[PDB]
This record gives structure tokens, C-alpha cells and sequence, in this order.
């Protein structure tokens, strides 16, 4: 048991996955500078705990923005144009001992989703609902949303061979928590915040959950996002 | 076929220069030479993508992010005279594009074009990195207009140009329709950040949208 | 000048060559290249990562993630039961493993399995994974499937359990079958019916020769 | 003798080649190089040249030079204000910097402004220059524009405020406004009504990539 | 588009002959082959000059002196036989001129020419420094003959010959009519003294004069 802090932020943890064998780093010119918050903007941002039940699909977030109205780090999104993080996230799941399940906990970054009804677009509004999570669904939908359905996350892969990016599973007979470290991937230094979603943390029960009639029917899972080395373009002259 | 001992120990097929870097015909396209001064079938345009054909673009989707030098190579034909010599002319992503065969674009400066004659080995015309950032995305989870406007999943950092190409003759007694096959190849291709394998079936040539397809192929029973 | 004679294969365009190419943009310089996290710089770095085998993969389970899940809780016949090939078998054709591999027609190497029990922390029981080498027949009871090769694999201890099958090429193969050695022992409160998932990837080192177009797309 | 075979993109005309070209007078000798004063060896010499800029280019003003007078002497609206892109806007377009950067693509680097009071040598009076990051708004008052990035240049100390632009590229831009921080104070003598004249080039090194035909010309 | 990082630190493409020294196309001309034993309809011209068309005459106007080898590539087509066989025939600014297709000047020793024959690649002649002075001069402040006469503008030192295209066919059986493309480039270039760039629209192809343009586009307001 190790009880983490940054900032103002205590949590309390019971291996990590580093992101592609990275942890996240610093940029490091006169024509354009950059500017380390460090100040806050690194302390822990617990979401909404989530309800995990025998008929739960899954979820997903889109980050950097799940984080837009998160304190510091969701302001300084409106101020800045330019950043870039790390996102250690935490992902408990405080489930009790006669408990059954198993979670694939993966961050896929660039995850470009399909609609539901191809030849048309979604409202923008279906991708992501900053702090909570779109769910997936069991089977095929219609509607000018996200083709939600598992066995096709929402890229057209495989779900089960879902494994190849920075993933941690949660098999609640052996462990509950899981961390992954996800060094910013992108292809330009520095990128808009609202524009573009670098990763997308989607929790998928390949287990179901189950249980017997006197436990509760349901396992909450607790995410928790700490932004690290987060850096955002110069507002001086120089 | 039968089970033989396949012993060899080797991975150089496996890399990625030896599995992208090959030759794959991407655009078909008729340009006739004369009749219909103001048309739009004189010319062909091909704005040159890796979405282009599914078994292409299915490779380039095993990788997130990449970047590589393109060098293609056109097989021209015709049908139906002198001697034709065509033109090939690459317009970068920050270049004007012709609207007819006789546009004032055609003569730009910064638009690199070779003049291949009939008869000779096939024009050849390689292009560099062009992308404003450091690779060519695969995917982008984004929105192309701030603050979440129209335009999915489209960035203009993997934008490679187009490839405008006519006859250079003015004119001809008869019909001549000239027949153009552009073979695309990456070159000194690097790609970060692995990714699955697409699943389901290609349904457009811009968007990542599919239809829920089963995972394997079905079996009886699970013993079976 | 040089007297110089042309061969045969002059002025001719072949499909594969290497040939310098004559840039088009000479003044051009190109972007300099940044460190992108996660290079692959080799295809069979995507074959060594595991992923989830649907070998539930039955006629109505195979759109929803039952496929997945090998129900676990009748003893006289097997779990679960495949052909041990990745390419031409409908449990380990669309594995990253299997997906890699028909990209090729010359392959050959070998294939490691991890068997994760999603059960409860309370639930105990044994599970018999034999393996058929790729010429024998497969067991039909469960005292023939111990008298070959076979790992009697206690969940109540590990809930994880790794094999590693050899002599794996194409250019009639061996099998995974799992038995009921005991079955699931559970408490008043723990439930009684629990899943069991699969991986597959290259176990050590994988060769493969010569690349082909996949026949998924068409 | 040698064999060679020729490969594709034999025979062809490549437009953006650079081959040894034979030479036509071959026994013809030029004529020695002199020394001329004035060396031009790269392009963003010319950006870096100081040029005015006309901030007064209203819909009467642009073909006389009062386009390039700012006029000073209401403290609630701006004295001027512009997009901060040499590219695709109408007051940075035609400058020196403005114009040798419409012949390429991708360009990225800084940009320098000189505001260069033209008033009286009794003339004194503070402007409040504010500049706002690309992606924020614009200040509607003078003391938003004081919570901001800004510079109090009182005119009667120092009569040459420089500025140094960053994040200035293409391939939604910053803002220069200015403000009555306090009216222009001026003796009985000397005239009421001021001009501010502004400069603009390349603050420290401009960076600038793909080459294209200018659209200006027809 | 979108605006991205453009993070980069290069000016390799912003030097003077990675700005000039790119081939355009400044001369279109037709000539016939047969008919007409005393017309001049039978070969091509173009006196050689940068004031050609105006996108490149508005780089060499960056500059007010510049010295620069040029290298020519003319690709020349047909229409409508035997096999063709055509002459380029590059006259120095002190050289005498053709006036018929059957002159004598075109086989004087002192004026170099290319005999291409149709289907080869196409004909690359190089032209040195031919200029008097120690550069050739875009605008010259002065007048051609003493006492402010007449031609003003005009220096004989930017002088650079001319280019006379003929078939070497003598006949024809029927009428083919040839199209050749003048494909100018800057070689070795230095250039001195710069210059603002032009901002009035070209009138005419041998002088400076303008009509009065407006200094930038206009806008509503000081502050919008």
C-alpha cells in the first residue's frame, strides 16, 4: 500500500505499464518558446466512478479534453492553443473477493471511430461527453452517432486483439488496480487541445461480471488522470 | 500440399521497408487528346492518398503513424498519328491546380512535370517527405475546424499533392484515348505505434466507417 | 565517349527494382524527423504481442464478445478444442499472431498460449490442457489426453498458465484440448460458472519468407 | 564494351533536373567577375529589411500614403488593430516580410514591429500596445488589454517602441492593438494631431520551406 | 486547414539559385514544314530575354543585377510520313539571322545548333555568360544613344541572342505542323542589389510603365 500525493491530490494505490517504454518528457528556440506549468496541472484528477454491472459493454474517454473542465489543466486549455502531457491514469476497481470479471484496460492512441450509419457524419457531440464516458454497446446500432458495438471497438479492428497498445488487465481474482504512463504520441511537437484527442481510454469487460444475490450488483470502477510534464506555447514577447 | 520442415531462420521480409516498399498500381484513368475544348475529360487529377485501394490501405493501417519518400512510375498506353509525348505534373499541397487542359497552371514553375515521349522506358518521378509535420498520420481522432465544426477525422498534415497529367499535343487528326496506370511506392519508410488489424470491410475512401462484422468465422460446437 | 552496350532488360519497367530514383523537389528539404514513442522496425514485433483468441467462437457468439469467453462450470467432454495453426483456423486466423502470418506463405516457428482464469478469488479447481503432436489423433476421453502431453493446471494456486507449442509452418496440425480434471469447487458466495481467456503470440523468435496479399480483403 | 541497361525515367524530361548541361560555345570565356556592391546570397536577407506598413488602409486611404499614417490625436476604441500573419492579411500582405513569404507554403518564425511616433518634439502622451496569443480574443476595453501582454510606451521619453512576434507560421493569428493609455499632451505651440508610422521584418531568423508561384500576379 | 506546429529550421530553399534556377516554359510557337517557299511561318524566333512571361520577369525583378548561365530544354511535338528530324539554332547576340526557311545563315559555323530527330529525348542546349558587362542589368536607368535620344530602358548589355527552330525537312507529302515548348533555366546564378517587389500589374514586354494600383486590398475600418 502506497499512498501517492502531487499537489493537493492524496490517493491511495496497492506495476506499471510505461507506454511504449517511455515515460513522457519535456520538448527539449527564440521563435517559439514554450511554457512549463508545473504548478498544479500535475495532481490527481479522479473522474466519476463508474458502475460496473453483469450487462456492462464498456466505456470509453477521450483525453486530452475529458479533462477540459478538470481545474487548472481544463483552463488552461482555453488559454493556451498549444500543449502536450503524459496522463499516468489509475484505474481501481474495489470490488470485493467473491467478485468474478476481467477488464482490458488500454489507451489506443489515434482512435479515429466510425459511425453508425455510414455514408453521413456525427454531431461531434457523440465522441465524447467531457467527464463521463460513452458506453459501448452489445450490438450493432443506427443513428448519426458512433457504431458503439464491441467485437468492433469503434475502429473496425478485432476487439480481442485490442492488446498491441499500452494495455493492463484487471482480473479481479489476482489484482484490481492498473497505471499506464502514455508518453504523448503524436506526430507534431505541440497540437491543439480541442481540435485533436490524442489517446482514447477505453475500459472493456471481456469477463462479464458476475456474482450471487447478496452481493452488490454492481463494481465500481474508479478512474484518475494525473497530467505530467504538461507544456503550453509562450504568451510573452520576446 | 503436404507438411514439410520449412527450417530456415530469417526475419528480412518481416521488416517494414521489405513490406510496404512495393509496387502497387493505384489509379486507372482515361485523358482523350482533342474534341471538347472546355472538358474535364482531357486530364486526370488523382490527389494522392494511401486510402486509394483496400489492400494498400489495409497495410498502412497496421501503423498509426509513418513517414516515407513516394517514387511512382506511370505506364502510359493509347488507343484509337505522330509521335504523342505527354505530361505528368506533380502539384505540391500548396499548388494551383489546372481547370481545363489549356489552363495558365500548367506552365507554373514550382509545379515539377516530366514530358515522357512514346516509345521510351516508363517516366519516373519521385517525392520527398512533403508532410508540415514530422510523419504522415494514419488516423486522426480530430476535427479539422476548431471547436468541434465539421470534417471528422481528416488532418492536412498527411497531405502529398496531386498528380495532374495530359497530353502535350495540341491537337489530332483522330481520336486518341490515352490509358495511365500510376504504380505507387513508399521508400525509406519508417512507422511508429503499432496498431490491430482492420476487421470489417472498407465502405468509403475518407472515413473509417464500417459495418459490425463477426470477430472469426463460426463453428459448430467448442469441442469441435 | 564510354563505348557502352545495352543489355537485355533495358528501357523496361520492372515492378521490383531498387533504382535511384530522380527527385522532383531537389531544393527541397524535408522536415527533420522528431522521436515519435513506439517505432516498429520489424513486423514480426506485432506477432510477439498476446491478444485474446476467440475460441468461443461458435454460430450465434461470434458479433458479441461471448467470443471470447470459454464457459468454464459433464466430464466425458472437452472444454474447449482447435487445430493449433494460424493460418487456416477459425480460432487463431484473426490473432494479431494469425493476422501477421497470412501476409505470408512461407512461415514457420512457434506459438505460446496463455490461459487467464476470470474466475472468482475463491473458485478452485484443476484444468487438463493436453497437446496433440500434429501427426496423432486427438484424445477422446480424458485418461487418454493424460497419458500424452498434458499440464494439469491448478486454479486455485496460478490462474495463469503459458505453453509453448513448437513445430508451427505452412508453405494437419496439433491440438489444444482442456479437460475437466476436477470440477469447479466454490464457496457459499462466490458464483459457480466462470470464463476462461486465451492468448496467442509468437513464443521466441518466428521466421517468415515470402509475402503475399492477404485474402481477408477483396 | 560496358553493359548497361537503362532503368526507368530513361529519355524523359524531368523539369526540375540537375544535369550537366553541354554547353553550346564551348571555347567561349566569359567575362571575369567583378566586384558589384550589394550581394544578395539568400531570400530572408530581404525579410529582414525594415519596410512601413500600411495600418491605415481603409477603403479611400490606399492609394495615397495616408495609408501608412496611423492617425493620433474617444479613449474607448482602439487607435489600430490587425491580424499578426504576413499571409492572408490585408495590412502584412504587401510588406517586404509579407511579400517574400506569398512565394512559399510552409513558413514558421518571428516577427519584429517598430512603431516609430511621428509627432511633435513636444508632443508627449503614453499607448498601451497589447498583443493577444493566436488563440485568445481580442480586448474590447483598454483595461483587458492591460490584464494581458502589453507595453505602456510613453511616446515623450522614447519615440521607437520594437516588438518581437512569436509563433508566427502557416502551412486564426495574434492581434497588435493599441490604446489611449493617456491622451497626447502638447504645448500651445506645437500641433494637436500625431502619426505613428510602423516596420515590420524578421525578429531574430525566419524558417520557410516549399516553393510556389505568388498569387498577386495574373 | 489548421494551424500546426510548424517546427522546422531550414532557409536552404530561400538561396538565389534554389529560387531561380527552376525551369518554366516561356515559348510556344508553331511552324509549319512545307507551302509557301518565302514565308515566315516556317520557323520560330523568340529573341532570348527574362521579360518573357510575368511570373518569372517578377523574380528577376527581386534583384537589379544578376549573372547566370541558361540552359534550355526544348520539347518540341508534331501533327498533321517519314521521320522527322529538327534544328535549333542558337544565334549570339553578334550573329546574323535567318529571313526565309532556305537561307543561308543557317549553316553558318559560328552559330551552334541541335539536330534532334523525333522520338529521342529532348534537346538540351547550354548557353554561358554572354553578356559584355559583368552582369546582366533588369532595369537600366538610361538611354540606348547618347543626348537623351530615343529608346529609353534599353541597354545592349542584357543581351542574350536568339533561338531559331527549323525542320531540316525539306518537304512533305502532307502538312505537319510542329509545337515547341522553350523550357528556360537560371544556371550558376549571383544576383546583386535587391529590390521591392513589383506590386502594379505588367503592361507591356519591353518597358516599366504601370497604371496606378492601390497599395494593399482595402479593409472597413482602422480596428477591425
Amino acid at each position: 500500500v502506497r499512498s501517492m500525493t502531487l499537489g493537493n491530490s492524496t490517493i491511495t494505490t496497492q506495476n506499471v505499464v510505461v507506454g511504449y517504454g517511455e515515460w513522457p518528457s519535456y520538448l527539449s528556440t527564440a521563435e517559439d518558446q514554450p511554457t512549463q506549468p508545473d504548478v498544479a496541472t500535475c495532481r490527481f484528477y479522479t473522474l466519476e466512478s463508474v458502475q460496473w454491472e453483469k450487462t456492462s459493454p464498456g466505456w470509453w474517454w477521450k483525453f486530452p479534453e475529458a479533462l477540459k473542465n478538470m481545474g487548472l489543466f481544463g483552463q488552461n486549455m482555453h488559454y493556451h492553443y498549444l500543449g502536450r502531457a503524459g496522463y499516468t491514469i489509475h484505474v481501481q476497481c474495489n470490488a470485493s473477493k467473491f467478485h468474478q470479471g476481467c477488464l482490458l484496460v488500454v489507451c489506443v492512441p489515434e482512435a479515429e471511430m466510425g459511425c453508425a450509419d455510414t455514408d453521413t457524419t456525427f454531431p461531434a457531440t457523440e465522441l465524447t461527453t467531457e467527464d463521463t464516458p460513452h458506453v459501448f454497446t452489445s450490438d450493432s446500432i443506427t443513428g448519426k452517432k458512433v457504431q458503439a458495438a464491441v467485437c468492433n471497438a469503434g475502429m473496425g479492428v478485432g476487439v480481442g486483439n485490442l492488446t498491441i497498445f499500452p494495455h493492463q488487465w484487471i482480473n479481479l481474482r489476482t489484482n484490481n488496480s492498473a497505471t499506464i504512463v502514455i508518453p504523448y504520441i503524436n506526430s507534431v511537437p505541440m497540437d491543439n487541445m480541442f481540435r485533436h484527442y490524442n489517446f482514447t481510454l477505453m475500459i472493456i469487460p471481456f469477463a462479464p461480471l458476475n456474482f450471487t444475490d447478496g452481493a452488490t450488483a454492481y463494481v465500481p470502477i474508479t478512474v484518475t488522470i494525473a497530467p505530467m510534464y504538461a507544456e503550453y506555447n509562450g504568451l510573452r514577447l520576446a | 500440399q503436404t507438411r514439410h520442415v520449412v527450417n530456415f531462420h530469417s526475419r528480412s521480409e518481416s521488416t517494414i521497408e521489405n513490406f510496404m516498399g512495393r509496387a502497387a498500381c493505384v489509379f486507372m484513368d482515361q485523358y482523350k487528346i482533342n474534341g471538347e475544348e472546355t472538358s474535364t475529360d482531357r486530364f486526370a487529377v488523382w490527389t494522392i492518398n494511401i486510402r486509394e485501394m483496400a489492400q494498400l490501405r489495409r497495410k498502412c493501417e497496421m501503423f498509426t503513424y509513418m513517414r516515407f519518400d513516394i517514387e511512382m512510375t506511370m505506364v502510359i498506353t493509347s488507343c484509337q498519328m505522330p509521335v504523342l509525348t505527354h505530361q505528368i505534373m506533380y502539384v505540391p499541397p500548396g499548388g494551383p491546380i489546372p481547370a481545363k487542359v489549356d489552363g495558365y497552371e500548367w506552365q507554373t514553375s514550382t509545379n515539377p512535370s516530366v514530358f515522357w515521349t512514346e516509345g521510351n522506358a516508363p517516366p519516373r518521378i519521385s517525392i520527398p517527405f512533403i508532410s508540415v509535420g514530422n510523419a504522415y498520420s494514419s488516423f486522426y481522432d480530430g476535427w479539422s475546424h476548431f471547436t468541434q465544426d465539421g470534417t471528422y477525422g481528416y488532418t492536412t498534415l498527411n497531405a502529398m499533392g496531386k498528380l495532374y497529367i495530359r497530353h502535350v499535343n495540341r491537337s489530332s487528326p483522330h481520336q486518341i484515348t490515352s490509358t495511365i496506370r500510376v504504380y505507387f511506392k513508399p521508400k525509406h519508410i519508417k512507422a511508429w505505434v503499432p496498431r490491430p488489424p482492420r476487421l470489417c470491410p472498407y465502405i468509403n475512401k475518407r472515413d473509417v466507417n464500417f459495418v459490425v462484422t463477426e470477430i472469426t468465422d463460426s463453428r459448430t460446437s467448442i469441442t469441435d | 565517349g564510354v563505348p557502352v552496350l545495352n543489355t537485355p532488360g533495358s528501357n523496361q519497367f520492372l515492378t521490383s527494382d531498387d533504382y535511384q530514383s530522380p527527385s522532383a523537389m531537389p531544393q527541397f528539404d524535408e522536415t527533420p524527423e522528431m522521436h515519435i514513442p513506439g517505432e516498429v522496425r520489424n513486423l514480426m514485433e506485432i506477432a510477439e504481442v498476446d491478444s485474446v483468441v476467440p475460441v468461443n467462437n461458435v454460430t450465434g457468439k461470434t458479433k458479441s464478445m461471448d467470443a471470447y469467453q470459454i464457459p468454464v462450470g459433464d466430464k466425458t467432454k472437452p472444454i474447449f478444442s482447435f487445430q493449433m495453426d494460424p493460418g487456416y483456423s477459425s480460432v487463431l486466423k484473426r490473432t494479431l499472431l494469425g493476422e501477421m502470418l497470412n501476409y505470408y506463405a512461407h512461415w514457420s516457428g512457434s506459438v505460446k498460449l496463455t490461459f487467464l482464469f476470470c474466475g472468482s478469488a475463491m473458485a478452485t479447481g484443476k484444468l487438463l490442457i493436453s497437446y496433440s503432436p500434429p501427426g496423432a489423433s486427438v484424445p477422446t476421453s480424458r485418461k487418454d489426453a493424460m497419458l500424452g502431453t498434458h499440464i494439469v493446471w491448478d486454479i486455485g494456486l496460478q490462474s495463469s498458465c503459458v505453453l509453448c507449442v513448437p513445430w508451427i509452418s505452412q508453405s494437419s496440425a496439433g491440438y489444444i484440448t482442456c479437460w475437466y480434471q476436477t470440477n469447479i469447487v466454490v464457496p457459499p458466495g462466490a458464483p459457480t460458472s466462470c470464463d476462461v481467456l486465451c492468448f496467442a503470440s509468437a513464443c521466441n523468435d518466428f521466421s517468415v519468407r515470402l509475402l503475399r496479399d492477404t485474402p481477408f480483403m477483396a
